RNA sequence: CCUAUCAACUUUCGAUGGUAGUCGCCGUGCCUACCAUGGUGACCACGGGUGACGGGGAAUCAGGGUUCGAUUCCGGAGAGGGAGCCUGAGAAACGGCUACCACAUCCAAGGAAGGCAGCAGGCGCGCAAAUUACCCACUCCCGACCCGGGGAGGUAGUGACG
RNA sequence: UACCUGGUUGAUCCUGCCAGUAGCAUAUGCUUGUCUCAAAGAUUAAGCCAUGCAUGUCUAAGUACGCACGGCCGGUACAGUGAAACUGCGAAUGGCUCAUUAAAUCAGUUAUGGUUCCUUUGGUCGCUCGCUCCUCUCCUACUUGGAUAACUGUGGUAAUUC
């Protein structure tokens, strides 16, 4: 059908400073590459151009109010931007880290079950976690206000309870096997 | 397991004569006990034996825990019989299409365009080569 | 009978001979190939790649350890059966017409033709194997009488060389030195095969003038005449019964844009002593070139003008089942 | 090439008030030849088993046709691509339940439940008011319903109620100022409102402005204007969505507010 | 195949199966010829 | 080389024929082909030449007036059985009808007549 | 069409021509005859074009061009 | 779209126009008689070139712009090249026809039948591109019809375009 | 994301192109675990083609005298069902590819009062208005005329959907 990237790469490939500081939001909010912090860079970029185009449009024109508010209400239902600021000119304001906070991982680390930026996308993953009654395998993600309040173990890691699978059962067999001997 | 179907968007449908209905089913870990089972354990909640219910559709959900699929309840067996899609049938078996199948019909079809008149002939003309 | 199809040559066959030791089929074309396959379980033994033009005619010996092929390329080659590989060539200067083994394996018969450098004359090469190579190689040749020979095989006890001529004579010959003995005149056309019995005392016979017959070794009288409509390209006489086995010939054919389905050329079975049909069995696409039986007479095998060859499995009720009138008297 | 017409037509090239979805299908039903044109034609099928969703297969679509159940028209049909129109009603015997298409101001067509006593009738605009052969005079309604021997004092761009029983003409509505239009196609579809002023230009295309029940002020080709009875009285129910015309802000607010309210 | 039927196969049935039936009924008296133009 | 009539000669030339005409049959609408017919006055190369006795003499020939080959279809127009027996159409056809038994069409025979029209 | 070639060296074999004939179009296939028993590369060969205006330019161009320290010659086969 | 190292062009086999007729589903130099001498160009005509199908659309650009468009949809065009025609409301039709021309096929030598820029596949070509598979159940189309047929179309296989 | 940076020299400031650099679209090299989406014989030969297949169609209802199958049910024509064949309709649509064409195609905007249109949908279905009733005699109306298929039989052709 159609497809399209979800990522920018920039006009200049070795700017060192800027690789450093790349690898700095990598150790503080635990990604993988800098195709992670690339993938926030287009959303940032493109939130920005849409405000300033609002911005620079006539007031009280239709269009302006119309897509300000929804611009608005969805930068508030993911807990980025916060509405007693709640207009175009505090939007530009907003940078890359305001985005990952956010994120599913930041969350899991923040309360639960992670020790670390690391532990924490191992732990969601290997589906230790439900977000409600729904486990969700994807550690960046960006979840909801009032999402942030089912965050808690799954029924699929035996762990915090649930079925047993075949590693809980292993370690089991580490007391009867590896100290049963047989 | 500690099933329950819930009826989602349900019709009465007086013109098709049937009862059309979502069927959503939780379960505790593990998505999904069988097809013939949920069409025993509606049976009983409308009345009107598992052989008349067709049901259809089906996708486990991530996780576990909740399966959505769809059923029909025909009040008559010939009404079941009389709007009929063959896949639905297939489904679990009772009755299942042509198996004939394909290029069979093919080849027979163009048989009968060489001649005027005389079936059996190109049936008999179609038969000979298994190639 | 059961027969089934083998595959492996493009072109017409031109001669089938089975071993003496009977479990294997040799059949050559006019391809560069000869195929050799299992006769008691139709399983391809391997091909013979190396020949550069058609092999009209190959033979196996007694042993199983030697084939010999006679070529249309003016050559006579011996091929190591057990490796697959050619173990000895001669150049000759004439091809091979007809190639036969004797009864005891030793001596082998080529008939040149009278047209190349060598005349008229059925050549006798001495199967001499010193070492691990057999060689072949020639210490005497037969002088033909009258016209040219076609074919040639050998009479009674390996000492008589019966042949047959292009003008249709049969003639005998005191095989040490040549020449007649006594002669026929009883065809009128090319004789293109003549093979002996088991109990080595009469021949069958086939001719393109329609008839095959059975005829006497020593007389040189017709015993037996077989008519059939269509000619004769070959002849033999099948053991473990008393029948003959013939195969030809031309037949109607109308269409060579299908040629899986006008199957329509028979081997046909006629009893030695009454001289009835017993069968036709069909199966070939074109004329039967050759017919070949397996020296058990367990099996006969027919190769066709399509350019395959059929192996035809016997069962017990085709050795116990006779026409009526035959059983009877 | 181009020998002849397409039977044919392919999804994603369909009219989107149709409401069918993208290229998750290959083919459209596509109209039928009938008393209406294609673009402004809902298929039966797609009122039948998308909006009252009563198959789920083709299959059954042909057999639900040949059950003849459904009268389009006070008529008995078994077309399975039916090429109903504006103000056509659509009655289903089996359930007692007439339906009239009529568009939403949002431009979909509407599911506008009609009671038996407003589905005895429509009311069908002429098009055409023909002297005919023989000096018999003739109607000609837009949904090209011929009635011969017509009420001899009516003009051009008057209702008529046809009647769907008995066929021919049931009294008439005259054409004058003020009476109620519903503009469709264009930039003010499914806009109810009155006349206001009729303006006339000699030569092709004249313009006639109207002024919607909000008060909001537009023009609209003659062409566009369809007159669906007397001003100020109304002879069937308002379609959802309003009917009128809604901002895109207050339908947001309707929208988030119905929603997760009902049950 | 570039040559014989010993290359690239080995010789054997994998040079010896067909997709067309070639095993055909003969009666074992004199009328194998009748079943065929039957 | 089928003859028909109107080719002439005792050649043989290529017409295209057009339906309703004998040496084509019909294989599409609006479709002639152009082929091959041969002369309508004989020359001595055809491999059979249809004939139709016409008058008989006194004596016979075996296959031909000895032996006798008839036919089981009647007419199933009103109006020629009608005629036959001078039986008004006032009154219809009435029983005279052409009607053949079938035997053992079924697990019984039966006895058919055509279906009338006109 | 089919176009003949004649003065083929024996160190001249069909991937020699190959690359010699395509400024005159592209062939379809290039046959030559060898005999190993005497020599390589016989004398002749035939070439095969697709198309008509391909195998004529060949024909003309080729016929006074060396290759190999020899004039080859090309005519209509 | 490019071109003046294309500046005059269009009718003797109408170029433009008047008049009248033949003809065509119908307008019209469509064609023809007669009669006029027009029509068009430096605001680029005329002529030549063109991997020149057109659009909706696509890629990159601060903005301005530049580049792309056979290619999931819409219109037109052709089905080896030319010419003619039948059927039908609609076709100058290649899974219709007829002739010729270029290609190919069968032949018993008299003849006869043919068009993958349809779906698969093969050859050739190249830097370059997939199954000789399964199915009409979906989506729709056609028919005398719910019922049948569909390489339309669906389905899998191949698939580091991305 | 509105950017530049490297190379004329003894050194320096300019003019300047070259090279680097990111996008992207194919090709190609190398490597490659799991999940989803899918572009894909355009370039180059609108080249050439084996084989298979891509359009057929019946309702109680135009037309049954199948060698049919099955009935008791038989005459006035009699069967229930139905291969076939005739009849009518589709076959112009579908699919494919972009060679051809430069105001031509085509797009948008307009027209037909210049014309054709099956079908569907809606109207239009007794009459010669009595030849100043042949149509009350023209009196075949309780209905006219006669031939092809399928079929049956004989056949021809090296080969044909002959």
């Amino acid at each position: 059908w159609v497809c399209r990237k979800t990522y920018v790469t920039p006009r200049r490939p070795f700017e060192k400073s800027r690789l450093d500081q790349e690898l700095k939001l990598i150790g503080e909010y635990g990604l993988r590459n800098k195709r992670e912090v690339w993938r926030v860079k287009f959303t940032l970029a493109k939130i920005r151009k849409a405000a300033r185009e609002l911005l620079t449009l006539d007031e009280k024109d239709p269009r302006r109010l119309f897509e300000g508010n929804a611009l608005l209400r969805r930068l508030v239902r993911i807990g980025v931007l916060d509405e007693g600021k709640m207009k175009l000119d505090y939007i530009l304001g907003l940078k890359i880290e305001d985005f990952l906070e956010r994120r599913l991982q930041t969350q899991v680390f923040k309360l639960g079950l992670a020790k670390s930026i690391h532990h924490a996308r191992v732990l969601i993953r290997q589906r230790h976690i439900r977000v409600r009654k729904q486990v969700v395998n994807i550690p960046s993600f960006i979840v909801r206000l009032d999402s942030q309040k089912h965050i808690d173990f799954s029924l699929r890691s035996p762990y915090g309870g649930g079925r047993p699978g075949r590693v809980k059962r292993k370690n089991a067999k580490k007391g009867q096997g590896g100290a049963g001997a047989g | 397991d500690t099933v329950t179907i819930r009826t989602r968007k349900f019709m009465t449908n007086r013109l098709l004569q049937r009862k059309q209905m979502v069927i959503d089913v939780l379960h505790p870990g593990k998505a999904t006990v069988p097809k013939t089972e949920i069409q025993e354990k509606l049976a009983k909640m409308y009345k009107t034996t598992p052989d008349v219910i067709f049901v259809f559709g089906f996708r486990t959900h991530f996780g576990g825990g909740k399966t959505t699929g769809f059923g029909m309840i025909y009040d008559s067996l010939d009404y079941a019989k009389k709007n009929e899609p063959k896949h639905r049938l297939a489904r679990h078996g009772l009755y299942e299409k042509k198996k004939t199948s394909r290029k069979q019909r093919k080849e027979r079809k163009n048989r009968m365009k060489k001649v005027r008149g005389t079936a059996k002939a190109n049936v008999g003309a179609g038969k000979k080569p298994k190639e | 009978m059961r027969p089934i199809l083998l595959q492996g040559h493009e072109r017409s066959i031109t001669q089938i001979k089975y071993n003496r030791e009977g479990d294997l089929l040799f059949t050559v074309a006019k391809d560069p190939i000869v195929n050799v396959w299992y006769s008691v379980n139709g399983e391809r033994l391997g091909t013979y790649m190396g020949h550069t033009g058609a092999v009209w005619c190959v033979d196996a010996d007694w042993d199983t350890k030697h084939v010999l092929t006679g070529s249309a390329d003016n050559s006579c080659r011996l091929w190591d059966c057990e490796t697959g590989k050619q173990l000895a060539l001669l150049k000759t200067n004439s091809a091979v017409r007809t190639c036969g083994f004797d009864f005891g394996g030793n001596i082998i018969m080529f008939s040149t033709d009278k047209q190349m450098g060598y005349q008229c004359f059925v050549s006798f090469f001495d199967l001499r194997d010193p070492s691990q190579i057999d060689n072949n190689e020639p210490y005497m040749k037969i002088p033909c009488n009258d016209s040219k020979i076609t074919s040639a095989v050998w009479g009674p006890l390996g000492e008589c060389i019966i042949a047959g001529h292009e003008s249709g004579e049969l003639n005998q010959y005191s095989a040490k030195s040549g020449e007649v003995l006594v002669n026929v005149k009883e065809h009128s056309r090319q004789i293109n095969d003549i093979q002996l019995s088991r109990e080595m005392t009469m021949f069958v016979t086939a001719s393109k003038d329609n008839t095959a017959k059975l005829f006497d070794s020593t007389t040189l009288e017709h015993q037996k005449t077989f008519r059939t409509e269509p000619p004769r390209e070959l002849a033999a006489l099948s053991p473990n019964y008393e029948h003959v086995v013939v195969g030809g010939g031309q037949e109607a054919m109308d269409v060579t844009t299908t040629s899986t389905r006008i199957g329509k050329f028979e081997a046909r079975f006629f009893h030695l002593a009454f001289e009835e049909e017993f069968g036709r069995v069909k199966g070939h696409f074109g004329p039967i070139n050759s017919v070949a039986f397996h020296p058990d007479g367990k099996s006969y095998s027919s190769g066709g003008e399509d350019g395959y060859v059929r192996i035809h499995y016997f069962d017990p009720q085709y050795f116990e089942f006779e026409f009526e009138a035959r059983e009877a008297g | 090439m181009a020998r002849g017409p397409k039977k044919h037509l392919k999804r994603v090239a369909a009219p989107k008030h149709w409401m069918l979805d993208k290229l998750t299908s290959v083919f459209a039903p596509r109209p039928s030849t009938g008393p209406h044109k294609l673009r402004e034609c809902l298929p039966l099928i797609i009122f039948l088993r998308n909006k009252l969703k009563y198959a789920l297969t083709g299959d059954e679509v042909k057999k639900i046709c040949m059950q003849r159940f459904i009268k389009i028209d006070g008529k008995v049909r078994a077309d399975i691509t039916y090429p109903a129109g504006f103000m056509d009603v659509i009655s289903i015997d089996k359930t007692g339940e007439n339906f009239r298409l009529i568009y939403d101001t949002k431009g979909r067509f509407a599911v506008h439940r009609i009671t038996p006593e407003e589905a005895k009738y429509k009311l069908c605009k002429v098009r055409k008011i023909f002297v005919g052969t023989k000096g018999i005079p003739h109607l000609v309604t837009h949904d090209a319903r011929t009635i011969r021997y017509p009420d001899p004092l009516i003009k051009m761009n008057d209702t008529i109620q046809i009647d769907l029983e008995t066929g021919k003409i049931t009294d008439f509505i005259k054409f004058d100022t003020g009476n109620l239009c519903m503009v469709t196609g264009g930039a003010n579809l499914g806009r109810i409102g009155v006349i206001t002023n009729r303006e006339r230009h000699p030569g092709s295309f004249d313009v006639v402005h109207v002024k919607d029940a909000n008060g909001n002020s537009f023009a609209t080709r003659l062409s566009n204007i369809f007159v669906i009875g007397k001003g100020n009285k109304p002879w069937i129910s308002l379609p959802r969505g309003k009917g009128i015309r809604l901002t895109i802000a207050e339908e947001r607010d309707k929208r988030l507010a119905a929603k997760q309210s009902s049950g | 195949k570039k040559f014989g039927n010993s290359e690239f196969d080995p010789p054997g049935p994998n040079v010896a199966t067909t997709t067309v039936s070639d095993d055909v009924s003969m009666t074992f008296i004199t009328s194998k010829e009748d079943l065929n133009c039957q | 080389f089928p003859m028909k009539q109107g080719v002439l000669t005792h050649g043989r030339v290529r017409l295209l024929l057009s339906k309703g005409h004998s040496c084509y049959r019909p294989r599409r609408t609006g479709e002639r082909k152009r082929k091959s017919v041969r002369g309508c006055i004989v020359d001595a190369n055809l491999s059979v030449l249809n004939l139709v006795i016409v008058k008989k003499g006194e004596k016979d020939i075996p296959g031909l007036t000895d032996t006798t080959v008839p036919r089981r279809l009647g007419p199933k127009r009103a109006s020629r059985i009608r005629k036959l027996f001078n039986l008004s159409k006032e009154d219809d056809v009435r029983q005279y009808v052409v009607r053949k038994p079938l035997n053992k069409e079924g697990k019984k025979p039966r006895t058919k007549a055509p279906k009338i029209q006109r | 069409a089919t176009i003949r070639v004649t003065n083929l060296s024996e160190d001249t074999r069909e991937t020699d021509l190959q690359e010699l004939f395509r400024p005159f179009g592209s062939i379809s296939r290039i046959y030559l005859a060898k005999d190993k028993t005497t020599g390589q590369s016989k004398g002749f060969a035939f070439i095969s074009f697709h198309r008509r205006e391909d195998a004529a330019r060949a024909i003309a161009g080729v016929s006074g061009f060396g290759y190999d320290h020899l004039i080859l010659n090309v005519e209509w086969a």
